[PDB]
């Protein structure tokens, strides 16, 4: 992976030049929000086991089909508790790697460890991609409930969850 | 193409050699042949 | 501790500690006594805090206290405060050696199978630690309780 | 070939176990040790006996002895059953 | 692209020998089922749209590939399916007449599973659509004719897997 | 949108964007405040725009809901209104994108293949969208009804 | 966006075992025809056969009676059995079994003891419909995988789907309101057979596998910690790995019989060379 | 019984209904004949009752 | 990897319904043939080496694949055959007991015809070996049991084609 | 790894003689108790977790091995116990079915007391846990079945001593 | 036996025995009365089963007993029948063990190395066991001859 810093330094190494001030201004924008990026992360560790629970009920309250028999399409939704146990487990990962990626200030950790082969894996097990992405942003609204009076923490929290949404899409447009 | 299967196209050549046909219609007249369809459409994948 | 993690993590690569790691030891040792000053604050409030933990773990969960529950009876409740005492004692270790291993080599690794063979509901113990963290905020000011806050919720993350 | 080509620090293959074993070495130890897994309680795999006594070669005793202590093992006894001592030529 | 007669002639020719009793023995076996295959290919041509409408409604009509995000959401993507399922029901009809599945891998199977992985088409839902399409095809042509037409459906499902 | 195909137009021509293209991206983004208000009206009127949309559709096409019609019974009639909720949603996309490009590659490209392959009368679903158009333009002023109705009739044109 | 792709082969995850099933797989994994012991394995469960099957239909036919008699015990508020919804997939049909519950428009007691002590039964509409839309659905399902375990070989399919189940629904359910309902199905299902006959002991043993294991702590999640940096740690419910044939291992304790020391060594050949070249 | 009696005219087939018994419904396809609706869709069924009667 | 009972339970479970009369109707049909399949799998286990020795000597023993240049010339290559034919006679025995050919394409058929083309193994001679092996298998287990064991041989031959 | 039948066959084979009246006399004695052992192994499989929970709470639950400094203090160390006690209750079940304790020393006893001395595990508390575990096992399976299952517990305790 | 390898099967898989394994240990021990009767028939028929066994063996393979054959003379012919007495004994073990596990690790594992190293034609000794099989199955009913013959042909299979 690469944080915002190492990604910035590779940006200037490829061109083989020292760090100018436009390069350092990008680093300073991380160092300013870096102290704010932690209690976002620290709130997630304190709210982790909860925030998955509100995401699941908010998901199945709109997708009751996911708790039902699959139809003859052998599809992996949360039908059985074996299916339900593993299916809650995926929400663990989406909250986790989107928690590191809040601290790195860059989605480099996301795609190489979550996105690479994600459509591969779900197409094998026939897993829902639609509801799978919707639960990713149910977490985003749920996390943004805590930091809401101001609006500069909101763009920070949105960046990891928004990146998984745009990338797991089969592109309609 | 071999002389065996070119007998089926001899009606197309001399129609062209007497200046009675264009080039584009010569090309389409060859490609719509069964000599071509049996070679590059039939024994191949539908997208290849 | 934290230096042990650097010696170990540098030892499996067969190299001395790098520039960044020696920061991680140097910065940890410069914040030394403040953990030492903090643990003496918590040791003087162990009878403080576990009395407050038994406040809300049981008003939240009277199932365990009632006749039939695991904690029913005097001697069952007697060790009940002892488990709080060992956990609070473990957290003073974790607050000092600035990482999670004393909370992980003890207490966390294999805790569910310990409780499941005891009859203690493992979900109830998660609320017990969450109750214990709720109790530590009152006898501690705002400066130093967020220093000790990340050591508590690691235990909750470890127990799930 | 052998494990001492010129590799050390700052070299392309990663810094790793370097044994002083010659070309096709024919020396082997007889070691004895216990090695508790220290990882079964979050993996929940089946259990295997940890007290083993086996003949490890000289070509890879150092890596094995370096690793047995990596996971907290204790080495109770080792010997050089096969091979000579101070032997310039003939370890092959 | 060989039928049962082409495959019999090829194997008998590839050894340079004439059509002995064993080669003609299979050819007589193919001519006996010649009457069954045409009537099987007759009704399948008639109920081509009805069979595909029955398969998709029975296998993958209401699953969440049909809903947004699923692999079949947009109308271009839905329309590609029944276009795509038409080939499986059509080429399987050709294999049922020719009595040899050589045409399938020649014109359908090669580069197929490698193509669906490129587009991201779910191979799991595809085979169940063909399995459901195989189930309705046994309804029309009967039991043994369904056994014949069904013998090439799972050939597609096997190689496409 | 107007931004993406004004680009891919000038993209193919090996050139940048003319004033005719850049004075309209400019003119479109200043129009963006008014577009979100229009789409905001149709967003939480889908209960009436769809249900009254299927109101006139059945009064004008009782065959499709009568026994033998494609949308017959409690089941198909629910899906009978589901498609209208789809096409009403795509019109909200076209209003915000300033073009039928969202409506083009969703619900329009190859739509006749789907509905012919579903047994649905494609002319019947065209009648449904027209009934939604009169309900939609009745909810907005004249300046807006020349837009919201404007995207429906494009969907009417491509749907036959 | 991902700029590469490994492909997605069709994979059917394991769901359960059956007695007809795993013994076909055990000799399969050892690369051998099953022997006469295992051929004697596959035969007399097939010889169980119709006995297992008839237990399904007699249990399946009065499925409503099995479910309703639990509803009288632990659900206040009249009938409260309307929220049943047997077809759970929204299909038109292919065919349906026959149940045929209440006909005209708790009848006789004489032994009926459900709640062991002062247990609060869930009232009704205080409880609410949406939560009520599961409780009859799960009293349904406990009738189901039991009638899949009888028809299958083992109770294994019950064990996978009932291990952590009580924990997951523990917050929206009083757990003791399940143990009462699950011990009403065996008391109802034992009304069907002449006891001390062979079928009476079969289905009774399958009920106490699900109800006693229902009151049982959930398995702990298995963790896969990685050794070096570039790997990533995973985590799997222990439910997930105990479903299916469950591939075997081989160990070389010196002192085994020289066949099982031979089956383990030849097992080592197939692992490293992919084909037992000593056999080949 | 066939009852082929006489005057088997062709035109004017009329109306009414009878719904004769199935068979062979004793075969065994594993999949049903499908149907939308359920989960994701209780909203619109309840809501197409609204116009059902019109 | 599903048997007849697993496939019946899956289809009855995939619609979320119980085991109705039609699902149990096929299950009773499988239990009736349970006695036949074990005795069929019994004798095949006994005469495994004898059946393969009979098939190769009857189909491809003296053909010029056996001679130099043929696909089976060297002793490593000949020994790979009877190793290879053992799987077909073995996995077909598994399908005969499980009553469902899912194990074949799961563990035999997938990547098989794509593998023989890589090695250059003649698929034509392979199927005739399995056909001859199917012919001797009907000798041992009888007629109907041979019909059962034979029903999975041509399943291998069909997909391997 | 020999059962009662394997041990009887071995001793009768090791002298090269047939199974005389004395060898079959013990075999008949084993078949008579075959019905008792399965039901004994039946209930032990059901109450495996309950038996181990009863033994540790009755023998070493509150002793100071359980407290800090004792041999069982940390949760990893406590969890190793019930994992460790599971083998004793499990392998004893195998000896009860096989009717011969050869499997115990083959797979449990060898290197066991030499391993606990390495770890520093108290052999004294271990045997009393197995003795208490033997006491509860006689509760479930009955008297004579407890005599059978109990006969292999003290075999473990004897060799582990 | 079936008891010992049904255990070591479930032993390796870290699990107990399934109903499929325990309903066959159960089914085998009730079969034990009938097994001892079958082995009791072959026990005191070894005089005829062996001597008539070597009867057909020499009539079918006169080379092995002719001058130059491996079993030539008064000496080797006695040992020529000794091996048949061995293999007839192991079949009595396999019948009582319900499996060829006794026959596996005695007289079958590495048998080709012995007989190749003794100069004996391994195909010849296979012919001897087949001749014993016809004598053995002629001494029992059809239900038994499907077992006693069943263990011989396994020995025939492994002996070539
Ligand atoms: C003059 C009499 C004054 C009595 C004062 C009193 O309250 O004395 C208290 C004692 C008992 O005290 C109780 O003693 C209990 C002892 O613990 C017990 O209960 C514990 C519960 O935690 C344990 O689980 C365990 O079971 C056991 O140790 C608990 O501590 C109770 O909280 C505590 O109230 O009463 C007694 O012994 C004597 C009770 C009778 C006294 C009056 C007799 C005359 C009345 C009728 C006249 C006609
Ligand atoms: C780090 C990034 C990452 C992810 C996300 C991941 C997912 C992942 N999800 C899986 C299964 C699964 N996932 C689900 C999930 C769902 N079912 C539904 O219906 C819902 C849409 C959804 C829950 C939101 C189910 C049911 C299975 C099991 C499928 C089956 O066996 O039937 C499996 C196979 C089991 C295993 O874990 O070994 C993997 C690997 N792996 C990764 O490395
Ligand atoms: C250092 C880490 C560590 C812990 C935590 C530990 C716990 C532990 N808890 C125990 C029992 C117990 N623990 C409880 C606990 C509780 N009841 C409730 O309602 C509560 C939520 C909870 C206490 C806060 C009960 C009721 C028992 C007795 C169960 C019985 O034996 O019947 C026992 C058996 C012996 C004993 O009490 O000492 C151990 C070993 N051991 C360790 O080494
Ligand atoms: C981390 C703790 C640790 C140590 C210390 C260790 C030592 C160790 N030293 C070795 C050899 C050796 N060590 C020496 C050392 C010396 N010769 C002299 O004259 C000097 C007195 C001395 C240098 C100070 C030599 C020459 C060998 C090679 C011996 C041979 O080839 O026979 C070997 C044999 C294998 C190999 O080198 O690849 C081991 C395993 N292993 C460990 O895990
Ligand atoms: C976003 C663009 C888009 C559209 C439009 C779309 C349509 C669509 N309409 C469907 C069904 C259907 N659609 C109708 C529709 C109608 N019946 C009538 O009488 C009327 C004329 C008409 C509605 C106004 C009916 C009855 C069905 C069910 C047909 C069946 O069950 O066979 C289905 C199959 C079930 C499903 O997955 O919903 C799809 C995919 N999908 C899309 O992605
Ligand atoms: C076939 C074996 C099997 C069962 C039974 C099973 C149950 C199961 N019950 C669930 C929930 C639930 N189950 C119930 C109720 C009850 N459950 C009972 O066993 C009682 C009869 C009743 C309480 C008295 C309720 C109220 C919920 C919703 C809980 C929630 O909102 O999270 C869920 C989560 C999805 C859902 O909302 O339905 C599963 C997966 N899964 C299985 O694989
Ligand atoms: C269980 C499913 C399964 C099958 C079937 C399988 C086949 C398979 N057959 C192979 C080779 C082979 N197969 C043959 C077979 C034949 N030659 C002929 O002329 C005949 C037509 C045919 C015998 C019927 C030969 C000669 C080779 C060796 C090829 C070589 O050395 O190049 C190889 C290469 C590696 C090896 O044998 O060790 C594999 C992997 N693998 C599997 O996992
Ligand atoms: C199948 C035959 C067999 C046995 C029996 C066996 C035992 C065995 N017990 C172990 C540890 C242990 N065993 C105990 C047991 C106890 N502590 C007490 O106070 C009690 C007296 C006792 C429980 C009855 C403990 C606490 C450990 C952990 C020791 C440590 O972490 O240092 C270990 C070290 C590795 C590990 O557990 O992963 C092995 C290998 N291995 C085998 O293959
Ligand atoms: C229980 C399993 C088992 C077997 C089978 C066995 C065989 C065995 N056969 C032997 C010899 C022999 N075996 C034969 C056998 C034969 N000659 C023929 O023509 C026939 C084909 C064939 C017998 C049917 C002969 C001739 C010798 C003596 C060879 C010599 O003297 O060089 C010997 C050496 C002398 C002795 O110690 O008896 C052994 C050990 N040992 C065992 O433990």
């Amino acid at each position: 992976m690469q944080d915002i810093i190492t990604s910035v330094i590779n940006q200037y190494d490829l061109s083989g030049r020292y760090l100018d001030i436009k390069g350092i201004n990008q680093i300073n924008n991380y160092f300013d929000t870096g102290l704010k990026r932690l209690m976002i992360a620290k709130l997630i560790n304190k709210e982790a086991t909860n925030l998955i629970k509100e995401a699941s009920e908010l998901l199945f309250i709109e997708q009751p089909e996911l708790l039902r028999p699959c139809g003859n399409a052998f599809i992996g939704n949360a039908y059985t508790t074996r299916r339900y146990a593993a299916c809650i487990r995926d929400i663990e990962y989406y909250l986790r790697y989107s928690a590191y990626s809040i601290i790195a200030g860059n989605n480099s950790i996301l795609d190489e460890r979550v996105l690479d082969g994600l459509k591969e894996t779900y197409n094998s097990l026939l897993v829902p991609i639609g509801p799978t992405i919707r639960v990713i942003q149910l977490l985003k609204e749920i996390i943004q409930k805590k930091f809401s009076t101001e609006n500069i923490e909101n763009a920070i929290i949105a960046e990891p969850f928004d990146y998984l949404a745009i990338n797991l899409s089969d592109k309609n447009l | 193409i071999y002389q065996n299967e070119r007998i089926g196209l001899k009606g197309i050549d001399n129609k062209f050699l007497d200046n009675n046909l264009s080039v584009k219609e010569l090309i389409r007249s060859l490609a719509i042949s069964d000599t071509f369809r049996s070679l590059y459409w039939t024994p191949l994948y539908v997208c290849k | 501790s934290l230096v042990t993690q650097v010696i170990l993590s540098a030892d499996d690569e067969l190299r001395y500690p790098t520039a960044g790691e020696l920061e991680t030891i140097s910065s940890y040792l410069k914040t030394g006594e403040y953990r030492i000053r903090l643990i003496s604050i918590l040791q003087g409030k162990e009878q403080e805090i576990i009395r407050l933990a038994s406040k809300k773990i049981f008003q939240l969960h009277p199932e365990y206290i009632a006749p039939g529950g695991n904690a029913s009876g005097a001697r069952q409740r007697a060790l009940c405060l002892r488990d709080y005492g060992w956990y609070l004692r473990l957290i003073t270790y974790a607050i000092l050696a600035g990482d999670k291993e004393p909370l992980e080599k003890i207490g966390i690794i294999g805790v569910r199978e310990m409780y499941n063979s005891l009859g203690v509901p493992i979900i109830g113990m998660i609320d017990a630690i969450k109750c214990l963290k709720e109790a530590t905020v009152e006898v501690i000011s705002q400066e130093e309780e967020d220093f000790v806050a990340p050591y508590y919720d690691y235990i909750i993350q470890g127990m799930s | 070939a052998y494990d001492m080509d010129g590799t050390g620090a700052g070299s392309l293959e990663p810094r790793g176990i370097k044994s002083s074993a010659v070309e096709k070495d024919s020396r082997c130890f007889k070691v004895t040790f216990v090695l508790p897994s220290q990882s079964r309680l979050y993996t929940f795999r089946e259990l295997q006996n940890v007290y083993t006594t086996k003949m490890v070669p000289f070509s890879s005793w150092y890596a094995e002895q370096q690793r047995i202590q990596k996971m907290g093992g204790k080495i109770l006894k080792v010997e050089l059953v096969a091979g000579g001592q101070m032997r310039s030529v003939g370890n092959q | 692209m060989q039928d049962a007669i082409t495959s019999v002639i090829n194997a008998a020719d590839v050894q340079g020998k004439y059509l002995d009793a064993n080669s003609v023995e299979k050819l007589r076996g193919y001519f006996q089922t010649g009457e069954l295959r045409v009537r099987a290919a007759a009704t399948i041509a008639a109920n081509a749209a009805t069979i595909i409408k029955e398969a998709v409604a029975k296998s993958l009509l209401y699953s969440d590939i049909t809903r947004p995000g699923g692999n079949m959401y947009t109308t271009r993507r839905y329309a590609a399916c029944i276009r795509d399922l038409d080939y499986y029901l059509r080429y399987a009809t050709y294999g049922m007449l020719a009595g040899d599945p050589s045409i399938l891998d020649e014109r359908v199977l090669n580069g197929l599973k490698e193509t669906y992985n490129s587009l991201g088409v779910p191979i799991g839902a595809t085979i169940q659509a063909i399995q459901a399409m195989k189930e309705v095809t046994g309804s029309l042509v009967g039991s043994d004719a369904g056994k014949e037409m069904g013998l090439y459906f799972d050939y597609i499902c096997s190689g496409l897997s | 949108s107007i931004v993406t195909k004004s680009i891919v137009n000038a993209d193919a021509e090996a050139r940048y964007l003319s004033p005719g293209e850049l004075d309209r991206i400019k003119s479109f983004v200043l129009s963006g405040q008014r577009r979100l208000r229009i789409a905001q009206t149709l967003t939480e009127n889908r209960e009436r725009i769809v249900k009254q949309g299927g109101q006139q559709l059945f009064q004008r096409r009782p065959d499709v809901v009568s026994p033998g019609g494609n949308a017959y019974g409690e089941e198909m009639t629910a899906t009978c209104l589901r498609d209208l909720d789809y096409y009403l949603r795509l019109v909200t996309y076209g209003i915000i994108a300033g073009d039928v490009t969202p409506i083009e590659e969703i619900g329009l490209v190859g739509v006749k293949e789907m509905y012919s392959a579903l047994g649905t009368p494609i002319s019947g679903v065209a009648e449904g969208i027209r009934c939604m158009k009169d309900v939609a333009c009745s909810l907005l002023s004249g300046e807006d009804a020349a837009e919201v109705g404007f995207y429906f009739d494009y969907t009417l044109a491509a749907m036959q | 966006v991902t700029k590469a792709s490994g492909g997605s082969p069709v994979v059917k995850p394991q769901l359960y075992k059956t007695a007809s099933m795993l013994t076909i797989a055990q000799a399969e994994q050892q690369d051998r025809f099953l022997e006469l012991g295992e051929l004697n394995q596959l035969v007399s469960f097939l010889n169980t056969g119709n006995i297992r099957l008839e237990i399904a239909d007699l249990l399946t036919k009065n499925a409503n009676i099995i479910v309703a008699r639990a509803a009288d015990r632990i659900f206040v508020g009249g009938s409260a059995i309307s929220y049943l919804e047997r077809p759970q997939a929204s299909i038109i049909e292919a065919n349906s079994a026959d149940i045929a519950s209440i006909r005209q428009m708790t009848s006789v007691f004489q032994g009926n003891n459900a709640t062991p002590t002062g247990f609060k039964p869930i009232s009704v509409v205080r409880y609410g419909p949406s939560r009520m839309k599961k409780s009859l659905r799960d009293l349904d399902w406990f009738l189901r995988y039991l009638t899949y375990a009888i028809v299958a070989s083992d109770p294994n399919i019950l064990f996978v789907n009932i291990r952590g189940l009580r924990e997951i629904i523990e917050n929206a359910c009083s757990s003791a309101a399940t143990i009462v309902a699950l011990k009403e199905m065996k008391k109802t299902s034992l009304s069907l057979f002449p006891e001390n006959s062979i079928q009476k002991e079969i289905i009774e043993e399958y009920f106490n596998v699900v109800v006693d294991e229902f009151i049982n702590p959930a398995l702990t999640d298995t963790i896969r910690k990685r050794t070096s940096n570039d790997l990533q740690g995973l985590r799997l419910p222990q439910i997930y790995a105990k479903a299916g044939i469950s591939r075997q291992k081989f160990v070389m304790k010196p002192g085994l019989s020289t066949d099982e020391k031979q089956s383990v060594i030849s097992a080592c050949y197939r692992q490293v060379f992919e084909r037992d070249i000593s056999k080949a | 019984a066939a009852v082929g009696n006489k005057s088997n005219v062709d035109a004017p087939s009329f109306k009414g209904s009878n719904m004769e018994l199935a068979d062979s419904g004793a075969d065994y396809k594993a999949f049903p004949k499908r149907r939308m609706p359920g989960a994701n869709m209780q909203g619109f069924l309840d809501m197409a009752k609204g116009m059902k009667p019109k």
